[PDB]
RNA sequence: AGGGCUACACACGUGCUACAAUGGCGCAUACAAAGAGAAGCGACCUCGCGAGAGCAAGCGGACCUCAUAAAGUGCGUCGUAGUCCGGAUUGGAGUCUGCAACUCGACUCCAUGAAGUCGGAAUCGCUAGUAAUCGUGGAUCAGAAUGCCACGGUGAAUACGU
C-alpha cells in the first residue's frame, strides 16, 4: 500500500489499484506491471513485499505523484508567465485548447451562477 | 541594529549560468541560482547570449534546421 | 502542430530583416505583419513589433520565448467583461 | 454578378497552374527523408514561399461556371445546386431524372 | 384510429418453449433492439426460477402471473362535472400485458449482482405474494376499488 | 498583408456522449448493404505502440483499394464504486494536409482522468421492420462533422376509443 507516497487500494486487481498513482493510467500500469514482472489479476493483497519493493523501484522510472504535479504545475506557470496567449487563456479560466465559450466552456468556466 | 526583528542576514552564494561565483549575504537562505549577473549580461557586455544564461540549446538541436 | 520531418517556419522577409537586425539593431523597430513564424533563438534579445489586425503590439523576445509563433504573444480580440 | 470574385478565381487558377509543376517538386524536396541536409530540404521550403502564395491549388474557391456561386457546387456538374437543378429540369442534364426508390 | 379498430400483431411463439406469452415477454423484456440477450436473460431466470421454486418455468411463470394479474383500473376521462378517474375493466390481454409489464419493471430494479437472479427473485417473490409486483398489483386494486364513483 | 465571422457575466434550439450489469474490459469467432475512386483509390511489404512514414502492385472499376462490418457469439474478468462507469478539461511528446495549423484544423501516445446516481415546470418523435440501438458509405472537401444524405445488422409497444 505504502508504493509512492501513497497508499494505494487493496483487495484489487494490480493492474487496477496501480491505477491509483497519479502518472500511471492504465498502459503504464501494465507497462510496469510487466517491466517488473507480476501477474494481472493478482490482487493487491496477494502481493508480496519483495514485489513491493519491486514496484518501487520500478515506477520509479516513470514520474508519478507529487512529481509530475509540480511538473505541470511550473508547465503552466510559465505558459501564464511568458506572456503568451495560453498563458492569458489560463488566467481567465476559460478553454485553452480552443474550444468554444459562447457556451459550453463549463469545465473551465464552472457552472452558472450568475 | 535591534534584535528579533530583523530578517536572517546569512551569507549565501550567487552562482550564475555566467559561471561567477560571488558571495553575498542575504534574506535568501539557500544556495543561490541565478541567471544573469554584472558579467555575462547582454547591456555590459557585447556577447548577445554571452555564454548559458539559457541552455535552449536544447531544442534547437531537435529540430536542427541551419 | 508542425511537422517535425518538414521542420520550423519563419517568413523569408523576416529571417532576412532579423538577420540585418541582429548585427546591427537596438531595437529599430521590426514590424512583422507574420505572426505565424516561429521565433527562432537568434531573434533573442529583439521586440519585434508583431501585428494583432490594427496594431503593431511588441513583443520582446526571450530565452523561454522561443518554441512558440510571433502570433502567440499578439492577443486580438479585446475582451473586458459584461 | 460581382466578376471581380470571378476575376480572382480565374487569375488564381490561371497561376496555379502556371507555377504547377515547380511546387510540386519543390515539395518532393521535404517530403523525401534523403534531403541531403537540413540546408537542401530547409532553403526549399523558403524558396517555396518565395513562389506566390496566390498560386496555390487550395486557394480556388472552384465556383460554379454560370454564376460563380461559392456555396453548392458539385464537382460532378460544375454548377451550383440551383443551375445545376433548372437544367436537370429543362433537359439539358444528360442521363438524369428525379429518382425514386 | 377515429375509423380503425386496428387488431392486435401476431406474434410468433417461443420456439424454445412453444410458449408464446413468454415470447411477448421476452419483447416486453426486450431492450434497444438486443433480443439475443433478451432471451438470454429470460432464459437464464426461467432457469433460475425451476430450481429455486421447484416448479418448472411453464408452472411457475403461470403462477407468477396471475398471482398479480390485474382485475381492473382507474383511466383519466372527462364527461362534464369534474375531471376525475374511472375504474375500467382491462381486457384479458390488457390484463397479462399489466402484468408482464410490472413484473419486468419490478425485476429490472433491485439489481445485486445478476439479471436472472434478480428476475427469478421477483418472479418468486410474486407467485409468493411478497414481491414489489404484487405491491403494485396490491396498490392498482386498492386504487381502483377504492373509488367506484359510477359504474 | 494581417485579424473576424471561432469573441463570452448569459438564455434558448438541435445533436452527440454518458450517468452502467440488458453493463466495462481482454482473448478468440461470424454475418451486411450501398457508394466512391485518376493531379483519386491505393493492395501488399518494411519502419513506427500510435497518428502514420517509406515501399509501392493493380484499379477508370460485378476484376484493384476503402473494407475489419458493429451490435452479436463463447470464455473469463469488473462486482454496484463518482468506480476497471464517464473521458470534459488541462500539460508534454508527435503524425497528417497545406505557402502556412498562435487566434483557429483533424487525429495519435502518455498523464490527472470533472460534472454527471435517469433528471423541475413543462415538452418532442414514432402504428411497422416502424421506434429504439449498431455500424457502413457519399457529398462538400488540399485539411476540417457529432450535421446532412444514403445504406444495411438486430428489432420491439400499444392503438380501448374521440
Ligand atoms: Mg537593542
Ligand atoms: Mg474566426
Ligand atoms: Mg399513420
Ligand atoms: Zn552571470
Amino acid at each position: 500500500a505504502r508504493i509512492a507516497g501513497i497508499n494505494i487500494p487493496d483487495h484489487k486487481h494490480a493492474v487496477i489499484a496501480l491505477t491509483s498513482i497519479y502518472g500511471v493510467g492504465k498502459t503504464r500500469s501494465k507497462a510496469i506491471l510487466a517491466a517488473a514482472g507480476i501477474a494481472e489479476d493478482v490482487k493487491i493483497s496477494e502481493l508480496s513485499e519483495g514485489q513491493i519493493d519491486t514496484l518501487r523501484d520500478e515506477v520509479a522510472k516513470f514520474v508519478v505523484e507529487g512529481d509530475l504535479r509540480r511538473e505541470i504545475s511550473m508547465s503552466i506557470k510559465r505558459l501564464m508567465d511568458l506572456g503568451c496567449y495560453r498563458g492569458l487563456r489560463h488566467r481567465r479560466g476559460l478553454p485553452v485548447r480552443g474550444q468554444r465559450t459562447k457556451t459550453n466552456a463549463r469545465t473551465r468556466k464552472g457552472p452558472r451562477k450568475p | 541594529m535591534k534584535k528579533d526583528i530583523h530578517p536572517k542576514y546569512e551569507e549565501i552564494t550567487a552562482s550564475c549560468s555566467c559561471g561567477n561565483v560571488m558571495k553575498i549575504r542575504s534574506t535568501v537562505g539557500h544556495d543561490l541560482n541565478l541567471d544573469v549577473c554584472s558579467k555575462c549580461h547582454p547591456f555590459f557586455t557585447g556577447k548577445q547570449r554571452d555564454v548559458a544564461t539559457g541552455g535552449r540549446v536544447d531544442r534547437f538541436n531537435k529540430r536542427f534546421n541551419i | 502542430p508542425r511537422s517535425l520531418k518538414k521542420g520550423p517556419f519563419i517568413d523569408l522577409h523576416l529571417l532576412k530583416k532579423v538577420e540585418k537586425a541582429v548585427e546591427s539593431g537596438d531595437k529599430k523597430p521590426l514590424r512583422t505583419w507574420s505572426r505565424r513564424s516561429t521565433i527562432f533563438p537568434n531573434m533573442i534579445g529583439l521586440t519585434i513589433a508583431v501585428h494583432n489586425g490594427r496594431q503593431h503590439v511588441p513583443v520582446f523576445v526571450t530565452d523561454e520565448m522561443v518554441g512558440h509563433k510571433l502570433g502567440e504573444f499578439a492577443p486580438t480580440r479585446t475582451y473586458r467583461g459584461h | 454578378a460581382k466578376q471581380s470574385m470571378k476575376a480572382r478565381e480565374v487569375k488564381r487558377v490561371a497561376l496555379a497552374d502556371k507555377y504547377f509543376a515547380k511546387r510540386a517538386e519543390l515539395k518532393a524536396i521535404i517530403s523525401d527523408v534523403n534531403a541531403a541536409s537540413d540546408e537542401d530540404r530547409w532553403n526549399a521550403v523558403l524558396k517555396l514561399q518565395t513562389l506566390p502564395r496566390d498560386s496555390s491549388p487550395s486557394r480556388q474557391r472552384n465556383r460554379c461556371r454560370q454564376t460563380g456561386r461559392p456555396h453548392g457546387f458539385l464537382r460532378k456538374f460544375g454548377l451550383s445546386r440551383i443551375k445545376v437543378r433548372e437544367a436537370a429540369m429543362r433537359g439539358e442534364i444528360p442521363g438524369l431524372k428525379k429518382a425514386s426508390w | 384510429p377515429r375509423r380503425r379498430v386496428i387488431g392486435q400483431r401476431k406474434i410468433l411463439p417461443d420456439p424454445k418453449f412453444g410458449s408464446e406469452l413468454l415470447a411477448k415477454f421476452v419483447n416486453i423484456l426486450m431492450v434497444d433492439g438486443k433480443k439475443s440477450t433478451a432471451e438470454s436473460i429470460v432464459y437464464s431466470a426461467l432457469e433460475t426460477l425451476a430450481q429455486r421454486s421447484g416448479k418448472s418455468e411453464l408452472e411457475a411463470f403461470e403462477v407468477a402471473l396471475e398471482n398479480v394479474r390485474p382485475t381492473v383500473e382507474v383511466k383519466s376521462r372527462r364527461v362534464g362535472g369534474s375531471t376525475y378517474q374511472v375504474p375500467v375493466e382491462v381486457r384479458p390481454v390488457r390484463r397479462n400485458a399489466l402484468a408482464m409489464r410490472w413484473i419486468v419493471e419490478a425485476a429490472r430494479k433491485r439489481g445485486d449482482k445478476s439479471m436472472a437472479l434478480r428476475l427469478a427473485n421477483e418472479l418468486s417473490d410474486a407467485a409468493e405474494n411478497k414481491g414489489t409486483a404484487v405491491k403494485k398489483r396490491e396498490d392498482v386494486h386498492r386504487m381502483a376499488e377504492a373509488n367506484k364513483a359510477f359504474a
